[PDB]
């Protein structure tokens, strides 16, 4: 249902970003508890 | 003899409406007499 | 007026002596009986609702007592004796042997019939309980029953007349019969639509009212009572409303008598020069603040005490309708009386 | 219950008794209020 | 101290009066706050009487409103509760005040039915509330009625929580004085005269805390009003600072419930 | 007799929300929100708290008829930036402006209580 | 709460199986067994219900039912074990006399429910009733019981009986119901359809208002009714028969 | 008729201070003003209360609610 | 067997629920859909009544447990379901169901109105609820006609062996931001017999009572 | 000759209603009737009213069927029970946006008698705008006038088409307009258009809110610095439509006056 190329551009960033934030997260779990409720306004400076 | 033709309760009740001129069964509200 | 059985009556809970005397009043008791009270009044506009003869009020002063009235009324009622028996008697009629009831309620009545004092009544309740005998030979074209043997004869109230008994009278007239009077109370307290009248014929209807909140105030945290339009001094030329107002605001602020009489040596300046040893702009003006925001008000406003009348228009006295109704006997044409809910 | 007009004497009446008082023989006779307090509300 | 938000000097006070200065403050918010101050207090008052014996001059309803706006002591009325929330019928022992007057007229002169013989029966739980307010030096207070010989008078009293919103009996605060501006410098009134407006107009006590404005000095035309002037009056029940601080807590409460309002709406929006 | 109740200035009927927030058609960034049971003192003093943010563009209020206890509040703020979020800066300003002056005024009463 | 419209006739015993048969023929459908206890509770005249509106007339006093599902191994005897669970058990349930005795009914003590008299006027088809239902599952406290609910609410028995018949399914949500009726007492068990089986065709309408469904509902009725032309006479019952309130007491069996 | 007891205007207080009021005119054989001023009444609307009062009430106390004539 | 407790907070002020929702922040694990819950009264209009009969009758309706209505009278509870998925298929095949009921507060306030009349409502609406270790918290603000009442906060948990270390927690987390008086509950209606439902309803209405 | 489905009272100025709109108060409002019909299009309001009764604003009276039978809705505890058809009647309650005739005697002339459109008030009085009280010859010390209520859609339409306010500025007698500007909203706009006046910023907010009809344009200022001001001129300018053109010449006055 995506109606732009720039947004599936983005949608195909945010897959390959998020499957390897998934793949990580499980390495983690499958081992330590993370969160999933904390936002920070700002994004940490690199 | 005023009754209602729905109710078929005898004997009749009945109450009239002086301020509207209305003749009202009590029972399934309908109106029998006007004016 | 305690005991007084009148059809009507008006009384005012708290008459003020006006602070305005002619002195020709000593002869007729006008400060002994007054008939309206001294009002704070501040000729003004302020939101736009005292236009065309509207006027604006304090509700907090409403609520306080000023201009609340009692009102009085009285019916009666004897029995009647045709021929040489006694034709009505004055007892609670009972469904088992009556005919024609009226629909309001007998329950209040005792048992002589007379409803006793301190009973709030209403809408189309019955006071007095009167029975009719009829002789047997009178049938009703078939409505009559069997067990049916008297008629009903009470007097309801008036359809909108609500409050408490008062008194209940029972005597006997010159033939003997016997004779009863109720007198019924209420409580009048002013409205949106009543009628109010200075001195100086200018009288006028209440429009709307406000709570201390929304009034324009002075410095010193006073409030006017009510406001008028400056619209109705021109073409009337009333200017023995604002002397009026000036010599009873002097009188307010000093103390004594204020004489008004007519052909005198008292002048607009002498007052004014009185008013200005007590601290007040000479002519009368004053400095008010807006009450929604706070802020000053670019001009200035004449303020001061006033006497005001109540007069005997109310519009509960004046409000009808109707949908629909009795008729007339001949023409078939809907009544006329608002007591009797014509058209 | 009723009571009289002049001196207030406290008199009860039957439905067929003459209406008068007893002691001053007036003609004028008054009821008197509710002796329990009826509570109401106002509609 | 709190350099950062509204100042305040108090100047006088007493068990009635409260004279003081407000700075550092816009006017919407000094003007909200007589409002609220007037307005929107609650109190304890009388709400319904039932009469048993009534030999007097007077009706019934007109002693009634008479009893309806005397004072009464209503320091802790934090721990009552509207009658319309407390689960009893009628009136509760936790959401009323019960009171009882008795009066007879022995004697041949005519007796003064006043305040001071209001007698409470029902149960405070401990709690400062419900004495009447009196004020004046031989203690009646409120004068009520007038008996005779051979009269008599009864009745019984509920006294109840509310604000003056809905009637003038509930209010606390009598008048208050609001100036600000004596010399009018922003140019907020506009003067009225026959010769001279600046004679004809008497100055007020407040111009002796600012400085006359001089001739020389163009009209400034960046001021703000920033300064006010107030001076509180209290009926009685309630004493004036307790009526200043619960006029800011309920304007506080006021804005919180605003608050809440948008937080639960914003939530419902996330939904 | 038509007076209505008086309690009805400051009890909510059933079903009655206190805020009503509506998208305003005309101008970008601008709503439109509907107080129930309540007067100039809270809006009086809201629009002079929004007129205090260099983002806030717009703010206005009104009571249409003065027989019924409700106002309307309107808000205009710059781009990307939320007039909910302006609202809640101003009653957040309020609410700590009105705790200066509680704690300030209890200063002042307990020193002058001190001189008393 | 529902719009039911329904038609009602009866039959005698001696044609059931043959009718039987000729519904199968039509629906396409086979019969299932059912059965069902309800138990009737009317207001407590110890209380004096000053509330009724006289002057007014905005309610009068009503019967609520309670029924419940009650299992056949109550209303088989130990001569009917060998026979099968369908629908012929009906031909051996002639005799006024049944398994389910007082005593164990007074042992058992769900759904409530509420109903009025049908709409007036003379230019209604079917009878148009409406019904205010509502379901109770379970409970707790110190006296849990369906008696103890129904004394709290203020309402005592009045009498209960048992119903067993047959149910079919035809298109459009239309029911048809062969019902056989057994009042109970302490006295004994006495079978009010005797030599007989009463037969009840109905449907429910969800909302009132709307008008096409209705229109539709009563069609199809209509329509069962007149397929039915030789055989079995449905016809609409009294009106003044169905009328449950407490003021005047007739009962429709 | 008994004296108002608050003030319609500035929701004050004047019901007590009748009898004390009454006082000072003959006892003290005060003038008005400078009475109304000893108790504390300052804007004219209270003064106005108190100054402007018909009592009413000492004669219908003469009087029974019986028996008048015409 | 789960168990469950109720506390209810009077002098709560507006922000306390976020206060306790932060306090609370290290050990939260997640967060879950936001639930409602109504609470109403129903007062008997006869007065021909004995002296041991009560006069009250509360109903609770929970929203988030598939719809559940409540009335409690003299420690006797009542459990009545208004949805079409709750009815037992036996009910609907007999006939003595007609598939679509209504909630007995419409009966009660409809039908049964000349002896049950209305008498308070109090409400919740949009509460949260936390998922920590082996625990869950629900809080939501209560309204009245008149405004803001107070703090409810309800706790469940499956296994009942420390039910009572975690209820001293959750006191002692209230204590920490100075809410002190505090009313809790964790009775039983029926100590053989447990329904889990009637029990909460039963806790909710010794905590909530005045 | 006397008439039915009438009331009469006192009246009162509103300066918040429009120019043809009066306020008729509830219990008024509750006596007089209107014969709506059921259709498709109103079943559910209709049905939602008929419900509330005959003591509920908004509410019905009676019933009336298709063969001319009327139901009472207060003796006949129906009111939760009656399944309205099409074709029946419901005598509802008059409802806001219902036409009515209203009159003061004596009736002189053509423009004494116009239509309103209602509002439902509190309170006993009658409201009308400050400017139809000239053609009325009315004013508010204790007049009374009088109101008829049509009970058909031809007669509504007639109402509603033919002798509505709007419809009767410009009068006959003398071909110029019978209504205007009058009393203190004339003595305002005077001295609100002088030169002298000068307008801030919040004012000028809340009196361009305050027009129903603004777009959410803020008019530039006429001294942008060392302060931003307003004329009266340009904020009244907003009221005043688009397109309009007006030239007039006084005693003395050049195109620099």
């Amino acid at each position: 249902r995506a109606e732009g190329p720039e947004e599936l551009a983005r949608i195909l960033q945010q897959l390959k970003l998020d499957k390897i934030i998934h793949v990580l997260t499980t390495m983690f779990e499958n081992t330590w508890s993370c969160s999933r409720i904390i936002k920070i306004d700002k994004p940490i400076r690199t | 003899v005023l009754t209602c033709p729905e109710c078929k309760v005898y004997p009749p009740k009945i109450v009239e409406r002086f301020s509207e001129g209305d003749v009202v069964c009590a029972l399934c509200g309908l109106v029998l007499s006007d004016k | 007026y305690n005991v007084r059985m009148d059809t009507m009556a008006n009384i005012l809970y708290y008459p003020q002596k006006p602070l305005g005397t002619t002195r020709a009043m000593e002869y007729l008791k006008f400060r002994e009986l007054p008939a309206g009270q001294n009002a704070i009044v501040a000729i003004a506009c302020y939101s736009g609702y005292n236009q065309e003869d509207s006027m604006i009020m304090n509700q907090s002063s409403i609520d306080r007592g000023l201009f609340r009235s009692l009102f009085f009324r009285s019916y009666m009622d004897q029995e009647k004796k045709y021929g040489m028996s006694i034709t009505e008697t004055f007892e609670k009629p009972q469904r088992t042997n009556t005919l024609r009831m009226k629909h309001g309620t007998y329950d209040k009545l005792d048992d002589d019939g007379l409803i006793a004092p301190g009973v709030r009544v209403s809408g189309e309740d019955v006071i007095i309980g009167k029975t009719t005998p009829i002789s047997p030979d009178e049938e009703e074209l078939g409505q009559r029953t069997a067990y049916h043997s008297k008629r009903d004869a009470s007097t309801p109230l008036r359809s909108t007349e609500n409050g408490i008994v008062d008194q209940v009278l029972v005597t006997t007239n010159q033939d003997g019969l016997k004779f009863v009077k109720v007198r019924v109370r209420t409580t009048k307290i002013p409205q949106i639509g009543d009628k109010f009248a200075s001195r100086h014929g200018q009288k006028g209807t209440i429009g709307i009212t406000y709570r201390r909140e929304d009034m324009p105030f002075t410095a010193e945290g006073i409030v006017p009572d009510l406001i008028i339009n400056p619209h109705a001094i021109p073409s009337r030329m009333t200017v023995a409303h604002l002397i009026e107002c000036l010599l009873s605001k002097v009188a307010a602020l000093s103390g004594n008598e204020g004489d008004a009489s007519p052909f005198t040596d008292i002048t607009v300046e002498g007052i004014s020069k009185l008013l200005r040893e007590h601290g007040y702009q000479s002519r009368g003006f004053e400095v008010m603040y807006n009450g929604h925001t706070g802020k000053k008000l670019m001009a200035q406003i004449f303020f001061g005490p006033t006497y005001y009348q109540r007069l005997r228009h109310m519009v509960d006295d004046k409000i009808h309708a109707r949908a629909r109704g009795p008729m007339q006997v001949l023409t078939r044409q809907p009544v006329e009386g608002r007591s009797r809910d014509g058209g | 219950k009723y009571i009289c007009a002049e001196c207030s004497s406290k008199l009860s009446l039957s439905r067929t008794d003459a209406v008068r008082c007893k002691d001053c023989g007036h003609r004028i006779l008054l009821k008197a209020r509710t002796k329990r307090l009826v509570q109401f509300e106002a509609r | 101290m709190s350099e950062e938000g509204p100042q305040v000097k108090i100047r006088e006070a007493s068990k009635d009066n409260v004279d003081f200065i407000l700075s550092n403050v816009d006017l919407a918010m000094a003007n909200s706050l007589r409002r609220v101050m007037i307005a929107e207090i609650p109190t304890l008052a009388i709400d319904s009487v039932e009469v048993e014996t009534n030999t007097t001059v007077l009706a019934d309803e007109f002693i009634a409103h008479r009893l309806g706006l005397i004072p009464l002591q209503s320091m802790d009325i934090e721990q009552l509760e509207y009658s319309r929330d407390c689960f009893c019928e009628d009136h509760c022992d936790k959401c009323s005040v019960v009171l009882t007057l008795q009066a007879f007229g022995e004697s041949e002169s005519t007796t003064n039915v006043y305040s001071k013989d209001l007698v409470i029966v029902s149960n405070l739980m401990g709690r400062n509330i419900g004495h009447p307010i009196i004020q004046d030096k031989e203690g009646n207070g409120v004068l009520i009625c007038k008996l005779r010989k051979g009269q008599e008078l009864k009745l019984t009293c509920v006294a109840k929580k509310g604000i003056a919103k809905e009637h003038a009996k509930w209010g606390p605060a009598a008048a208050i004085e609001f100036e600000y501006d004596p010399w009018n410098k922003l140019k907020h009134t506009d003067y009225w005269y026959e010769q001279d407006s600046a004679k004809e107009w008497p100055q007020s006590k407040n111009c002796e805390y600012e400085d006359p404005p001089n001739e020389g000095d163009p009209f400034d035309y960046k001021a703000q009003a920033d300064t006010f002037y107030m001076n509180v009056e209290s009926v009685g029940s309630i004493p004036v600072d307790q009526v200043v601080v619960r006029g800011i807590d309920t304007l506080q409460k006021k804005v919180a419930s605003i608050l809440l309002a948008l937080t639960q709406m914003d939530q419902d929006k996330v939904n | 007799m038509n007076a209505p109740d008086r309690f009805e200035l400051f009890l909510l009927g059933e079903g009655e929300s206190k805020l009503k927030i509506d998208p305003d058609t005309k101008a970008p960034n601008a709503v439109v929100i509907t107080f129930e049971k309540e007067d100039h003192t809270l809006g009086n003093l809201i629009r002079a708290e929004l007129l205090n943010d260099r983002k806030v563009l717009f703010a206005a209020y009104k009571v249409e008829h003065p027989f019924f206890a409700r106002f309307k509040l309107r808000i205009q703020t710059t781009e990307g930036y939320d007039p909910k979020d302006a609202l809640k800066n101003a009653c957040n300003s309020i609410i700590n402006k009105l705790g200066a002056l509680k704690t300030n005024f209890e200063t002042e009463w307990n020193l002058q209580t001190l001189a008393a | 709460m529902v719009q039911q419209l329904s038609l009602f006739g009866s039959i005698g015993d001696d044609g059931y199986d043959l009718l039987i048969s000729t519904l199968t023929t039509i629906s396409g459908n086979p019969p299932l067994l059912y059965n069902s206890l309800c138990t009737v509770w009317k207001p407590n005249p110890s209380y004096d219900v000053e509330n009724v509106n006289s002057r007014n007339q905005l309610v009068e006093p009503n019967r609520i039912k309670l029924s419940k599902e009650v299992p056949f191994s109550y209303l088989i005897d130990e001569t009917m074990m060998d026979k099968p669970l369908n629908f012929r058990i009906l031909k051996s349930f002639t005799n006024d006399k049944i398994p389910l005795n007082y005593a164990m009914t007074r042992n058992i003590l769900w759904s409530l429910q509420i109903s009025d008299i049908p709409a007036a006027g003379n230019n209604r088809s079917v009878s148009m009733q409406t019904i205010a239902e509502t379901i109770i599952l379970s409970s707790a406290g110190k006296n849990s019981s369906v008696s103890s609910l129904m004394n709290g609410l203020g309402y005592v028995f009045e009498f209960q009986y048992l119903t067993i018949g047959v149910k079919f399914f035809m298109k459009h949500g239309l029911i048809l119901e062969l019902q056989k009726i057994w009042q109970i007492e302490e006295a004994g068990n006495s079978q009010i359809t005797s030599g007989g089986f009463l037969l009840k065709a109905y449907i429910n309408v969800s909302r009132g208002t709307d008008i096409d469904r209705i229109n539709y509902t009563e069609t199809a009725l209509m329509n069962l009714k007149k397929e039915l032309q030789g055989y079995i006479e449905l016809s609409v019952p009294d009106r003044q028969s169905m009328d449950s309130r407490v003021a005047h007491g007739n009962i429709l069996i | 008729m008994i004296v108002p007891v608050r003030c319609f205007s500035c929701g004050k207080v004047v019901g007590d201070k009748w009898e004390s009021y009454l006082n000072l005119l003959q006892e003290d054989e005060l003038d008005e003003g400078t009475a109304l001023s000893r108790l504390g009444l300052k804007r004219y609307c209270c003064r106005r209360m108190i100054l402007t009062h018909v009592d009413l009430i000492e004669k219908f106390l003469r009087y029974n609610p019986l028996e008048k004539r015409d | 067997m789960g168990k469950s407790a109720v506390i209810f907070v009077e002098r709560a002020t507006p922000a306390t629920l976020t206060e306790l929702k932060d306090a609370l922040s290290n050990s939260i694990l997640s967060v879950r859909d936001p639930w409602s819950i109504d609470f109403r009264t129903y007062r008997c209009s006869i007065k021909n009544l004995p002296a041991d009969v009560s006069k009250l009758m509360y109903s609770i309706t929970f929203h988030h447990h598939g719809r559940q209505t409540v009335l409690i009278k003299d420690n006797s509870a009542m459990v009545t379901t208004a949805a079409a998925a709750d009815i037992p298929p036996a009910l609907v095949f007999n006939g003595s169901s007609t598939g679509v009921p209504e909630s007995i507060d419409t009966i009660l306030s409809s039908k049964l109105s000349n002896i049950w009349m209305q008498r308070q409502l109090i409400k919740g609406d949009a509460g949260e609820t936390l998922i920590l270790d082996g625990l869950t918290v629900r809080l939501v603000n209560l309204f009245s006609s008149t405004g803001f009442k107070g703090l409810l906060i309800e706790l469940q948990a499956d296994e009942a062996g420390e039910f009572e270390t975690k209820i001293a927690g959750i006191e002692g987390h209230l204590a920490e931001i100075r809410a002190k008086e505090y009313k809790t509950s964790s009775d039983s209606l029926g100590p053989d017999t447990s329904n889990e439902i009637c029990d909460l309803a039963y806790q909710y209405v010794r905590a909530l009572e005045l | 000759k006397r008439v039915d489905f009438s009331a009469r009272t006192v009246i009162s100025g509103d300066p918040n209603l429009e120019l043809d709109q009066v306020g008729v108060p509830k219990s008024i409002a509750k006596t007089l009737t209107y014969p709506e019909v059921v259709t498709p299009y109103n079943i559910d309001r209709l049905t939602q009213l008929v419900r509330n009764g005959p003591n509920e604003h908004p509410g019905a009276k009676y019933v009336i069927r298709d063969s001319g039978d009327r139901i009472d809705l207060r003796y006949s505890k129906r009111a939760g029970d009656i399944q309205l058809q099409y074709g029946w009647k419901v005598e509802r309650h008059i409802m806001d946006n219902d036409p009515v005739l209203f009159n003061r005697q004596p009736s002189l002339h053509k423009m004494s008698m116009m239509a309103h459109r209602v509002k439902v008030i509190p309170y006993s009085t009658f409201r009308l705008n400050l400017s139809v009280t000239s053609p009325y010859n009315a004013d508010f010390d204790g007049d009374e006038m009088n109101l008829h209520v049509p009970q058909s859609e031809e007669t509504r339409a007639e109402l509603s088409q033919l002798c509505a306010v709007p419809l009767q500025i410009v009068s006959p007698q003398s071909n110029k307009p019978c209504m205007g500007i009058v009393q203190d909203t004339l003595c305002g706009i005077r001295k609100l258009t002088l030169r002298d006046t000068f307008i801030e910023l919040d004012q000028v907010l809340n009196m361009l809110y305050w027009v129903p009809d603004w777009d959410g344009v803020i008019p530039t200022p006429a001294i942008i610095k060392p302060k931003p001001l307003w004329s009266g001129k340009q904020i009244l300018s907003v009221a005043i439509p688009n397109g309009i053109h007006l030239q007039r010449f006084d005693e003395g006055t050049t195109l620099l006056s």
